[PDB]
């Protein structure tokens, strides 16, 4: 409770900050790239997806088989992520 | 010219059509922007008794089967049982189908792949089909694996690796999957170059048909010969094979689409070893003392990989020899070093 | 800072247009626009209701 006191009082801005960063589509990984607009992606549920690249992520930062964040509403890639086992 | 005065109204209707197609032709970009998932397509012809019969069987990635007829735009390479097609949220229509997945020989390799694509004019002027299968056979020592793969890299076209253990899988039925897959990348994708090796070891025709895996490799291999002898339009990516021995040669390889240009490469004598080894040493620092006589004579029963290892061993002691250029006796030193 | 008791008047026009629009209500997201006239503060009346062409964005 003492640790939850300062953060509980600092939880007010979490409502105004809850609208962004909500993108979470199970972190589906891509397979390859035949053309630059359209990218083939494969989710862990054995469902292959295809979507165009967003304007917030540069095309040169995309790696073959890289786990990156992707929207579940606009289906676009909002922000990537660097990733740890023993 | 009073009768030809009505053409102006026709041209006004045509330019009015070109002026009015911008909207319904413009909504194609916002309606058919991107298929968000991938669904497999299996062709199945239906009959309605216009009222014509035409349909197809669909299979989504989430293991859900739906119903939809053959629809979309003008189709030329479509209607095949492939994957990676266009699909909307729930309409499940087909809009965009996309495929899912050096010196002594420069004449026969480069010609046999360029003439079936560039010399179509002489093909129509003469009515002659080009040879398809080339067999770089003969005794070992030439280095057909590393030299044929290096020349396939010198073709400047796409190269796809395919070897013996690549097609042979632990399970059954996968051989035809990798044959239709090599025809997916090669036949479906851009024209690529595929070089296989050691075809004689898998072309064994035994008499006792009770235990022989090489006859299942003759089921996949002779299935490829079924997809070459049975499929007349072989103008696309060819099948380049090579063998290291003439012990057991498949007699059913006598066809224009099959291995026809069987070029015999004999034992690598001083001339042939000077050729393939002049290729292997056409760029490195060669001192003006390598007569190639003793070192080209000592290379007996040594393939291009073992001869490349001899070149590496020559590249090993020359650091401590003091000379920055490779000498004559270092080749035979590598020969007597490996064996 | 003031609030009243508003009530939306619904005639058969908007109702039937929402019934035909519901019959043509494909799973794709659809768009529509309602019209009317503002006579006072706490009442609203709708008369004209039409549909909008669908789009891939929704």
């Amino acid at each position: 409770a003492p640790p939850a006191l300062w953060d509980l009082a600092a939880d007010k801005q979490t409502l105004q900050s809850e609208q962004p960063l909500q993108v979470a589509r199970c972190t589906k990984i891509i397979n390859a790239d035949s053309e630059d607009p359209k990218y083939i992606i494969n989710v862990k549920q054995f469902a292959k997806f295809v979507v165009d690249l967003s304007d917030q992520v540069a095309p040169t930062d995309i790696e073959e088989g890289m786990r990156v964040g992707v929207d579940r509403n606009k289906y676009q890639i909002h922000i990537p992520l660097p990733p740890d086992p023993t | 010219k009073i009768m030809k005065s009505e053409v102006l109204r026709v041209t006004h209707e045509l330019q009015a059509m070109k002026d009015k197609i911008k909207e319904n032709s413009e909504k194609i970009k916002v309606n058919k922007t991107l298929p968000y998932l991938v669904s497999n397509v299996i062709e199945l012809l239906d009959v309605d008794p216009q009222r014509k019969g035409k349909c197809a069987v669909i299979k989504t990635s989430t293991r859900q089967t739906y119903f939809l007829p053959v629809i979309g735009l003008v189709d030329a390479e479509k209607l095949k049982p492939g994957d990676l097609v266009g699909v909307n949220k729930d309409s499940y229509l087909i809009l965009e189908t996309l495929p899912t997945e050096l010196d002594k020989q420069i004449q026969e390799l480069v010609e046999a792949i360029v003439l079936p694509m560039n010399h179509k004019e002489k093909f129509e002027n003469l009515g002659i089909q080009p040879p398809k299968g080339v067999l770089m056979y003969g005794p070992p020592g030439t280095g057909k694996t590393l030299l044929a793969r290096a020349c396939a890299a010198q073709t400047k076209a796409t190269f796809l690796k395919l070897a013996g253990p690549q097609l042979v899988q632990m399970f059954i039925g996968d051989g035809a999957k990798l044959v239709r897959d090599a025809f997916a990348l090669a036949k479906e994708k851009a024209p690529s170059i595929i070089f296989i090796d050691e075809l004689d070891a898998i072309g064994t025709k035994r008499f006792d048909s009770e235990k022989a895996g090489d006859r299942e490799v003759q089921r996949t291999m002779l299935e490829l010969l079924n997809q070459l002898d049975g499929f007349q339009p072989n103008t696309q990516v060819k099948v380049i094979a090579a063998t290291n021995r003439v012990d057991i040669l498949d007699p059913a390889l006598l066809r224009s689409g099959r291995l026809d240009r069987k070029i015999e490469f004999p034992m690598p004598n001083e001339e042939a070893r000077a050729r393939i080894m002049q290729i292997h040493s056409r760029k490195m620092n060669v001192s003006p003392d390598v007569n190639y006589e003793e070192l080209a004579r000592c290379t007996d029963d040594f393939n291009g990989a073992q001869c490349k290892a001899v070149c590496v061993e020559a590249g090993m002691i020359a650091l401590r020899r003091g000379a920055t250029e490779l000498t004559h006796e270092d080749y035979m030193e590598g020969i007597l070093e490996v064996q | 800072a003031v609030d009243t008791a508003e009530q939306v008047y619904i005639s058969s026009l908007a109702l039937l247009k929402m019934l035909k629009h519901g019959r043509a209500g494909v799973p794709m997201e659809v768009m529509g626009l309602m019209l009317g006239e503002f006579v006072d503060d706490y009442t609203v009346r709708v008369i004209d209701v039409f549909a909008m062409p669908q789009s891939g964005t929704g």
